[PDB]
RNA sequence: GCAAAAACA
RNA sequence: GCCUGUUUUUGCU
RNA sequence: UUGCU
RNA sequence: AGAGAAAUCAAG
């Protein structure tokens, strides 16, 4: 039972106490060092002994056991006459392991698996990929951090200590830790660790754990285009002289992140200063129940919406300049690639403008491409050398093409017009493409022509094609070359969400929107937009409506906003959800009366949310789209959403609300429940040495659902007593009020 | 990076050029606590109005 | 942060640092400058003429030294290496049945190893013959493992000791090539009957295992059936049985016999290691050993420190080694792994191989192309198995023969090894003033004879490219 | 060599692995030290001047000299201030990003750093023994000594260990009194010798060098110190292109890669070495180096202090001479000190304190990698110099990007000699330039058209260590996997290399042959099932990182019959010989005491043959921290930090959880009734 | 964090 | 006997 | 006691 | 004797 345990430990302690009466009058922060010293583990050499150890009379060490018999078949197995009973006394020969693999005590096959599960993962994993077909091609190396292992989830470092002490521990957490963690990393660790700590101690069971949730990335060479995003299997799928042709699919959410990224982006350059509005977003918008911050950390990934998304919240990024298919990065550069703002006016007063950016100064330039890679460095708009490796009569066209685009070099398509007066920059860069791709003698006449054989690039843009005359000034890869940056690159976030590199001489562009092209997919499972201003991304009617009510009931301050500006024809954040939730009628007048008598006569409605509710249906009637011909009609009591059976009701008896006496419910979730859990959260107000007087909580789980308003927790010899939030603001919200006021009291 | 978790990015951005914590006793701490007074003149001027 | 929040707090506000005054007088003690120095000099980096680079139009010459031709300093006989065919079974019936149809004659007596000495050898037979590979001392055993010989010493230098004391000034013979490297170079190479390299073969799973151990197996096929496969068993197996009685302090005689087995069963008696009274301290001290072993051909140059007897075992002629040596723990446990030796020659075969496939696309894995190589002061090709053979060959010859000399010439030679292989496409090398490259070299070849057959095969390849 | 020297299907670059003897012995260093330990501190002396003069350079302090005074056609000791300083400016000026790292490493990283951090450290000269003891046990020791002389508990942070050291020093006597009993004392110039004191020793088997050379080891009270200075330089040293030091493995191939760009008409490459380095620094050039750095950045007087005081203390290196110079008169071998009889030492007879021997010019050691780093990487801060250096402590390669090969001279020439302005000396004889680039070393790394692997530097690592077979599987079919991930051995090389390491854990572990194992498993019918029991490799070439048992099992070679017999929690063969804590998810009791095996049976412990009462207080350490991590298990994820003592943490904690355990009130009693 | 092993300077 | 720095591979707390 | 091709 | 290479081992 338990008591076995607490003697165990109360003995531990006295011995501890008793053998030692120093070493514990020190404080208990000098664990931190004195758990440093483990001498007497040290040998001198392991590696030149053993083959002298394994053949010793009696080599094993092990305790005094009556399992092991003392003499078996003709052979005696263990020392135990000598000096049996000395703690790890008793010596056995090297045979006893084999003697223990058969004639011996069984285990139940629970726990064989769970001490091999870890290691069944990887050797299923290994015997499940695809072994594609062997391709020798004298690779060359890329040397870049691949991460060591795959993970059952992506967890920011900062939050890896969080969710381990939420696993193991949750009786010695505090409720910030408790946000701090990831929750779905936690079930998933604690339905995998629940057989594994029944068979490994503390430590070890706390060391697999981390492993199944770090990253642990490390530098390896790899092949582009071809990384096993994973070095489990670096060894087998490339060896410098071959590849295995792998499928894998991304199996990740990075790209439903990009899209919610991406449509925020896009619907917050619609707006006055789109960078604090994107900012305040991300700070209110939650994916599960883990906020938007500490998902865009977890979430590293390659791709534009997301990197402007972790810039925007301090983070870095790994974007790189990226033109269709070919990859470029700037290796040196005296001076940032200078944007020009070149005019191609249609008439005098009608003018369109096509801004393009180019070099100014010496810039050296790789790039890559599929198999081909190289670098090209250049002085101005003028190319001076390029360094080309590709395979063997491989058609060249698109990435000198692309890099006649990332620089400029190539001018029937810069400083001056192809023709007819362009439409627009995606017109003008797709007719660019078009023209240049059935005609790449502009890069002949830009580089002219070698009379020279041993030159491998052929006019008509092969590899190592035999030819009459070759291009100048394009060679063979003489070394390896590779982007590396020594220095932590530090963004910086521009107006028009621009994520900038900071370079010595300025700012170099990364990331530049307006020009990025993706589709809309998917949003990522468990978004929670019902943060503020931004509730349309659902496509969901049934969702849209949702978060538009669990906001309004939720905040009364929120709902006061929404019911000025809906009765008055104000600026409303949400007019498009309104618009797109309810049909087309002649119920608006009725409803904005309606608004008025219960506004006049209980002028105290914001703070019951049976009455937030009736006012949030007859403010969302109110700013329907009103039918142009027919008249105006009283408000039904009940109404159907657009394009669903879904029934929004005014009482909330049923539909899409329902408000029981002892809850309320939006959307078949319970947003209210009367007694217990109240709408707003817990502030910690307090931390003591000493027992409080409350009520003290096993875990910040069992807390926050009996709905206490006083209540404490432990955590390394503290007590927090978490009591109730009154404030009906919050404090990010008053930083940002003090902020903006401070800043319009400096402008004006 | 350097910035406690309980202090806005906003504030710690802002406390960055006010003065030379290099030079200072504990620079790190006294730009923390500095950060900590000026939450709290945020959190005392929270949205109240009065003219 | 609790201390220093209240301090902040509170304001006292320490230093965190301070030196005191008697602090500060002990640190200005030996420097011109105080603790934070203030020079009162404007900063500038001044203009200083310097020399001129100068191309190394010609690689460097190695010199090669004159002396007496080096002797055979190893452990084991390498090449001349040869073994006794017994019936098969344990070691110590094969001891018995060597020991019990042997005769021993003295043929060739050295003055380093006195043949008086034989009889250890075969009372050490005698003791394993019943199974005791620790036998008491005898008399000879005094001469043959020196025991008490440094006391001797001692005394003897005391009655003579007379002068003035001066510096150590330790000399270091210089000696010439040996001739008998290129015939060690030539045999060692010669085709043998059995493969002599039986390892296990790996697990086959994927198409890339495969053709990894499709490499592997060719490697092994043709680098298997020679001399020097045969010679790194011996050396390991030596290695190891003598490592492993070295372990413990003994004041008794010890008898590590060097057998391995072939195929069909039949023992292989390569000779027997006698391991004398050791009492080891260190892992770097010597330890006194008895090297008796079946030479295949005597060479009075060759060999001057062995005693060679001719041993008569049913009506076949065999020679006898029996050198007295003083041997490390280090070494021995390093020559106890001396199997890792064949990785380089593998090294070569397999990049050869995987660069031929890389270039085609697809995998031969029986291609035996024509390597050009300078032979005898003149490119000739050579087919690819034979350059891995002897490249194995001289990893091994170099594996024994690893002294400081042998490390500090393979440091510096790297150097050099480039310098060519960039002239040889046409790039210039040029070197800074005081630049000579091969001094380095030359100063680590004193008495080496691998070290001096490296040399001359430098010297013998041309210096100048055009 | 002509067998080392392909002409038609491989370069020679690919064969400079054969040019390595490794697989055979090491050479060792066997007598005195005391010979190398004067040649390394009268090198110093005889490099200060064109001509050699010792005798008139024993008096100068620092080692600052004219412009004239450098010697341009040899070894040069010494620096000229006033390029030291500009060039330290051209640095500040420069990578400033670098810069904003340092000022954040000292307001953040900086307070932050423990003394603990000395214990990472390896064999350490004890000021209070006079001998070699491990770093835990000099550190606990020292700490000890601080603790009783100033009357006062250092802080956990470094800073508050370096101003103890301070502080200490200001004491006219202090006293240990270990008590393992024994008493010593000190007075201010004995712990001041102490603590410039290097005990120097032989470096035993290092390979590529003819000579044997003298490491050295000082006190941990300059440790701290220098931790400070070590912990900036590679702050700085990670954000700056030109340094090679601070990334290692795959990085340094990819910075290395990064900077090999030649599109110049003419494009030189030169690698070499620093000939005499750690002789011919100055540390009053890494004083005044680091004073520039931190006075740019408008650090205050006490950080310039702090950063100084390790130079200034090396300033007045005692380094240990051995046991003395061998004197033969006939035959005889015998022994005397340096000043008994006359040598070629015989000039610095006047530096020696006791066994030591003073050392004002150089530097002796290499405490300041990375300092010495920076301040190689300073000099070649200007507008002369346009190629691309990297240096990671003595080791160097430039690339020069230049249109005529005269640019490219002159370029080379002004390299050597900003060098020489700081006391580094390019060695002529290992420095190589070859002007058309490509082809080029750095850090035994050769490169051609791409860094070549290097066999030979992976086979001292491929013999199984004594731990357990299991163990020793796991690690050598690892480094077998790393050798093949980084490039070092290939497909061919990494399945022969795992043939090889598989048939010597065979037979390290009775597995071939006729043994007693193997006697013993025929005997009684006990089938292999194992590698490390004989049976067949179940590793392959692509199942490097695979686990035995679980491969075996998912193959079928390995029935659960057996697998629950070698995978019992329970076996006597690895049994813990104190009982251990469990974790429960989801329970009642969330901790759960109880005895403990290996899971694994061939996990076992090989037994061994049978600062000694310091032994004793780091076991007494070890209870205190197994008690603790028992009763404290979120320690085990985060740091401590209970308030108050040890004692009253664990009682209250244990009180807590006594509380909490859902027993009846009269066990609770009588369990608390019981804790002393 | 600790222990062992290896490589490089 | 077995320094410092960097990197890497294991296992244990 | 002693068996690596 | 020998191993060995800038000085040691060859036991008490
Ligand atoms: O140095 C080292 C560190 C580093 O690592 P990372 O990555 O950072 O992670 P982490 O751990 O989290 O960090 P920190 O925060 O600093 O620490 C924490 C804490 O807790 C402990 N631990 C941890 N872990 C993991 C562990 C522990 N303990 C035991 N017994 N086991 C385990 O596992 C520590 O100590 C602290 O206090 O970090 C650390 N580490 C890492 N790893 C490890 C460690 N330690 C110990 N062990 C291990 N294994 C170190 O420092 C401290």
């Amino acid at each position: 039972e338990s008591e076995c345990t607490l003697r165990a430990l109360v003995e531990e302690y006295n011995g501890a106490c008793k053998e030692a009466p120093k070493e514990m009058s020190k404080q208990f922060t000098d664990y931190n060092t004195f758990k440093r010293y483990t001498t007497s583990k040290k040998d001198h050499a392991p590696q030149m002994r053993l083959v002298y150890s394994v053949r010793k009379p009696w080599p094993i060490s092990m305790t005094p056991s009556k399992e092991i018999p003392l003499v078996f078949n003709g052979t005696k197995l263990k020392d135990t006459i000598l000096d049996l009973g000395e703690s790890k006394r008793t010596r056995a020969n090297i045979v006893v392991p084999d003697y223990w693999s058969k004639y011996g005590s069984q285990t139940s096959l629970e726990v064989v698996n769970a001490i091999l599960y870890a290691e069944d993962l990887k050797v299923q994993r290994f015997f499940s990929t695809e072994w594609g077909e062997i391709r020798y091609g004298r690779m060359l190396p890329f040397r870049k951090p691949v991460q060591a292992c795959p993970t059952i989830e992506e967890v920011n470092p900062a939050s890896i200590p969080h969710t381990l002490l939420q696993v193991f521990c949750p009786q010695y957490t505090t409720l910030d830790s408790k946000r701090k963690a990831h929750m779905g990393a936690v079930e998933k660790l604690k339905r995998v660790m629940e057989p594994i700590c029944k068979v490994q101690t503390q430590e070890s069971a706390v060391h697999i754990a981390r492993s199944l949730i770090d990253s642990n990335k490390k530098w390896l060479p790899t092949v582009v285009d071809h990384t096993p995003r994973t070095a489990e299997m670096a060894h087998f799928l490339c060896s410098k002289y071959h590849y295995v042709h792998t499928n894998t699919q991304d199996l990740s959410d990075t790209r439903s992140i990009d899209n919610l990224c991406g449509e925020l982006v896009k619907r917050s350059l619609k707006c006055r200063c789109p960078k604090e509005t994107l900012v305040a977003n991300l700070d209110k918008i939650t994916i599960q129940g883990r906020p938007m911050r500490e998902v865009l950390a977890d979430h590293d990934g390659e791709l534009p919406y997301l990197g402007i998304c972790r810039v925007a919240m301090g983070l870095s990024t790994h974007h790189t300049m990226k033109i269709r298919s070919t990859k470029f990065s700037i290796l040196n550069s005296d001076h940032p690639r200078i944007e020009v703002k070149k005019v191609f006016s249609l008439s005098p007063d009608v003018q369109v403008t096509i801004p393009y950016r180019r070099f100014k100064g010496k810039a050296k330039v790789y790039f890559q491409n599929d198999q081909i890679q190289g670098y090209f460095s250049c002085t101005d708009r003028q190319i001076d050398e390029i360094k080309i490796s590709a395979p063997k009569n491989a058609p060249l066209l698109e990435p000198l093409l692309d890099i006649c685009y990332y620089g400029s070099f190539i001018e029937p398509g810069f400083e001056q017009t192809f023709g007819f007066y362009p439409a627009g920059k995606r017109e003008f860069v797709d007719s660019f493409f078009m023209h240049h791709s059935k005609d790449h003698k502009a890069f002949l006449i830009h580089m002219g022509l070698d009379k020279d054989l041993s030159l491998p690039l052929s006019p008509e843009l092969n590899w190592k094609e035999p030819a009459l005359s070759k291009v100048c000034r394009v060679t063979e890869l003489d070394s390896t070359v590779q982007p590396y940056t020594s220095a932590t690159r530090e963004f910086v976030l521009g107006e028009t969400l621009n994520v900038y590199t900071q370079h010595e001489n300025g700012l170099e562009l990364l990331i530049c929107p307006t020009e990025i092209r993706s589709t809309r997919g998917p949003l990522p499972p468990g978004t929670n937009l019902s943060g503020s201003e931004f509730i349309d991304i659902y496509q969901d009617p049934f969702s849209r409506a949702k978060s538009l009510l669990k906001s309004t009931i939720l905040h009364a301050e929120r709902c006061k906003e929404f019911v000025g500006n809906m009765l008055e024809e104000y600026q409303d954040p949400a007019e498009t959800t309104v618009q797109s939730l309810v049909p087309i009628n002649t119920w608006g007048k009725s409803a904005k009366r309606k608004l008025q008598e219960e506004i006049t006569s209980d002028p105290d409605w914001h703070q019951c949310p049976r009455k937030r509710a009736k006012m949030s249906y007859l403010a969302i009637i109110a700013g329907s789209i009103q039918d142009r011909d027919k008249k105006q009609t009283n408000v039904p009591r009940a109404f159907m959403l657009r394009g669903s059976q879904i029934e929004y009701d005014m009482k909330a008896t049923r539909g899409l609300v329902v408000d029981t006496t002892n809850r309320i419910i939006v959307g078949g979730e319970t947003v209210l429940r009367e007694g217990k859990g109240g709408p707003e959260g817990y502030v910690q107000t307090g931390v003591f040495e000493e027992q409080p007087r409350c009520y003290l909580v096993d875990t910040p789980d069992h807390g926050l659902s009996m709905g206490l308003s006083r209540f404490c927790v432990h955590s390394q010899g503290r007590y927090f007593q978490y009591e109730k939030k009154i404030s009906i603001w919050e404090e990010t919200d008053n930083i940002k009020a003090t902020i903006d006021s401070q800043r319009d009291l400096k402008r004006r | 990076t350097d910035r406690p978790d309980h202090i806005d990015s906003r504030v710690w951005e802002l406390s960055e050029t006010q003065e030379d914590w290099i030079t200072q006793v504990h620079g790190h701490v006294r730009r923390v606590v500095e950060c900590w007074k000026y939450t709290i003149c945020c959190l005392i001027s929270n949205m109240h109005t009065h003219r | 942060l609790t201390q220093e929040v209240v301090e902040t707090i509170s304001g006292e506000a320490k230093l965190q640092f301070s030196v005191g005054t008697t602090f500060r007088t002990l640190l200005k003690r030996d420097t011109d400058w105080d603790v934070i120095p203030t020079p009162r000099v404007e900063p500038n980096v001044p203009r200083i003429e310097g020399r001129r680079w100068t191309q190394m139009k010609k690689l460097p010459l190695l010199k090669e030294k004159e002396g007496p031709p080096s002797p055979w300093r190893a452990l084991l006989l390498g090449a001349d290496s040869e073994y006794i065919v017994c019936p098969p079974g344990t070691d110590q019936e094969a001891i018995s049945w060597i020991h019990s149809q042997s005769e021993i004659e003295c043929i060739r007596e050295s003055k380093s190893t006195p043949a008086s000495v034989i009889t250890c050898l075969t009372s050490s037979l005698q003791s394993f013959a019943e199974g005791n590979p620790v036998r008491s001392r005898i008399h000879e055993d005094i001469i043959a493992f020196g025991i008490n010989k440094k006391q001797e010493k001692k005394q003897s230098a005391s009655s003579s000791a007379s002068g003035e004391w001066k510096r150590a000034e330790y000399q270091v013979e210089e000696m010439s090539l040996p001739p008998w490297v290129e015939e060690e170079m030539v045999l060692l190479r010669s085709d043998q009957e059995d493969n002599w390299i039986e390892l296990e073969k790996n697990a086959i799973y994927t198409e890339v295992d495969g053709v990894a151990e499709g490499l592997v197996d060719k490697y092994i096929e043709i680098v298997g059936r020679t001399k020097v496969a045969s010679v790194i068993e011996k050396w390991q197996i030596a290695a190891t049985r003598t490592f492993s009685q070295l372990h413990t302090d003994r004041s008794r005689i010890t008898a590590c016999p060097i057998i391995t087995r072939d195929p069909s069963g039949n023992c292989q008696f390569w000779g027997m290691v006698l391991l004398g009274p050791h009492h080891v301290k260190r892992d770097t001290d010597n330890a006194p050993l008895l090297i008796a072993e079946i030479m295949g051909e005597d060479t009075e140059e060759k060999y001057p420190k062995h005693s060679v007897f001719s041993l008569k075992v049913e009506e076949k002629q065999f020679l006898l080694s029996l050198k007295i040596t003083s041997f490390s723990r280090n070494k021995l446990y390093t020559f106890s792994n001396i199997r890792r030796v064949l990785i380089q020659p593998a090294s070569i075969y397999s990049q050869v191989v995987l660069s031929r496939a890389a270039e085609n696309n697809s995998l031969n894995l029986e291609v035996n192309p024509e390597i050009q190589l300078y032979l005898e002061g003149a490119q000739r090709g050579m087919t690819l198995y034979q350059w891995v053979r002897m490249i194995l060959c001289l990893e091994f010859l170099m594996a024994i023969y690893n002294n400081p000399q042998m490390e500090g010439f393979l440091a510096n030679m790297r150097r050099l090894h480039m310098s060519r292989h960039a002239m040889m496409e046409r790039r210039q090398v040029f070197l800074p003033f005081g630049s000579r490259p091969e001094d380095k070299v030359n100063e680590c070849i004193i008495n080496n004879p691998i070290v001096a057959y490296l040399a001359k095969g430098w010297n013998s390849m041309p210096n100048v490219y055009y | 060599m002509n067998l080392f020297t392909p002409l038609s299907e491989i370069n020679p670059t690919t064969t400079q692995e054969l040019l390595y003897a490794y697989t055979g012995p090491a050479p060792v260093a066997y007598g005195t030290r005391t010979r190398a330990v004067l040649e390394n501190i009268i090198r110093p002396y005889q490099y200060f001047y064109k001509e050699p003069n010792v005798q008139r350079a024993l008096d100068i302090k620092t080692g600052c000299k004219e412009p004239e005074d450098i010697n341009v056609e040899g070894p040069s000791s010494g620096f000229h201030t006033a390029s030291v300083l500009k060039l330290a400016d051209n640095f500040f000026r420069k990578y400033r990003p670098a810069m904003e790292k340092l000022k954040y490493w000292i307001l953040v990283k900086l307070p932050k750093l423990k003394y603990a951090e000395l214990s990472k450290g390896r064999q350490t000269y004890s000021f209070i023994h006079k001998r070699n003891l491990p770093a835990p046990i000099a550190l606990e020791e020292t700490v000890e000594f601080l603790e009783q002389n100033l009357r006062r508990k250092i802080g956990p942070t470094l800073l508050s260990y370096c101003q103890a050291i301070a502080d200490v020093m200001e004491l006219d006597e202090t006293t240990y009194e270990g008590a393992r009993t024994y008493t010593i004392k000190f007075s201010r110039e004995e712990l001041w010798d102490q603590m410039r004191t290097l005990n120097t020793m032989w470096k035993h088997l290092e390979r590529g060098r003819l000579n044997r050379r003298t490491i050295a080891t000082p006190s941990m009270l300059i440790r701290g110190f220098v931790k400070i200075v070590e912990d900036a330089a590679k702050e700085i040293l990670e954000n700056v292109p030109t340094s090679g030091v601070p990334v290692g493995g795959e990085e340094k191939l990819a910075k290395l890669a990064s900077k090999q760009t030649f599109h110049t008409a003419v494009t030189g490459e030169l690698s070499g070495d620093q000939e005499k380095f750690n002789e011919c620094l100055d540390p009053d050039a890494m004083r005044l180096m680091w004073t520039v750095f931190l006075r740019k950045l408008g650090c205050p007087d006490w950080i310039m202090e702090l950063f100084n005081i390790p130079f200034m203390v090396f300033k007045s290196k005692l380094a240990d001479m051995g046991e003395g110079l061998v004197y033969t008169k006939g035959k005889l071998t015998d022994r005397k000190p340096l000043g008994e009889m006359p040598s070629e030492f015989d000039d610095l007879v006047r530096n020696v304190v006791g066994n030591s021997i003073s050392c004002r010019l150089g530097m002796f050691m290499g405490m300041y990698n990375l300092t010495s780093t920076l301040l190689a990487l300073i000099s070649i801060e200007r507008e002369e110099l346009t190629g691309s250096h990297v240096e990671s402590s003595d080791d160097f390669i430039h690339f020069f990007n230049c249109k005529t090969h005269e640019e490219m001279f002159k370029q080379a020439e002004t390299l050597r000699l900003t060098l020489k302005l700081v006391g580094i000396n390019m060695s002529p004889s290992k420095c190589i330039l070859i002007s058309p680039a490509g082809i080029g070393e750095f850090n035994s790394k050769f490169h051609h058209r791409d860094f070549v692997g290097n066999v030979a530097t992976e086979l001292p690592a491929l013999v199984p260590n004594g731990t357990n077979p299991m163990t020793d599987l796991a690690m050598g079919l690892n480094v077998i996997k790393h050798s093949v991930n980084t490039g070092q051995m290939n497909l061919c090389t990494g399945a022969l290399a795992m043939r090889i390491f598989n048939h010597a854990y065979k037979y390290a572990y009775m597995a071939l042959g006729v043994t007693r194992r193997t006697r013993f498993m025929e005997e009684n019918a006990i089938t292999p099932l194992l590698t490390n029991q004989g049976a067949s490799p179940v590793h392959s070439f692509s199942t490097m990182h695979l686990d035995e048992v679980a491969l075996r099992r998912h193959l079928g070679l390995l029935d659960e019959e057996t697998l629950r017999r070698i995978l019992n929690p329970n076996n006597p063969v690895t049994q813990k010989g104190d009982p251990s804590m469990f974790f429960r998810i989801e329970n009642k009791m969330p901790q759960i005491m109880e005895d403990y095996s290996v899971p694994s049976c061939f996990k076992y412990t090989l037994s061994r043959n049978r600062h000694k009462a310091l032994l004793n207080k780091e076991e007494r350490y070890q209870r205190v921290t197994s008690i603790i991590n028992k009763l404290f298990p979120e320690v085990l994820i985060q740091e401590a930090s209970a308030p108050g003592t040890v004692r009253e943490s664990l009682k209250r904690r244990l009180e807590l959880v006594v509380e909490r355990s859902d027993l009846d009130e009269e066990r609770k009693k009588r369990i608390l009734s019981r804790i002393f």
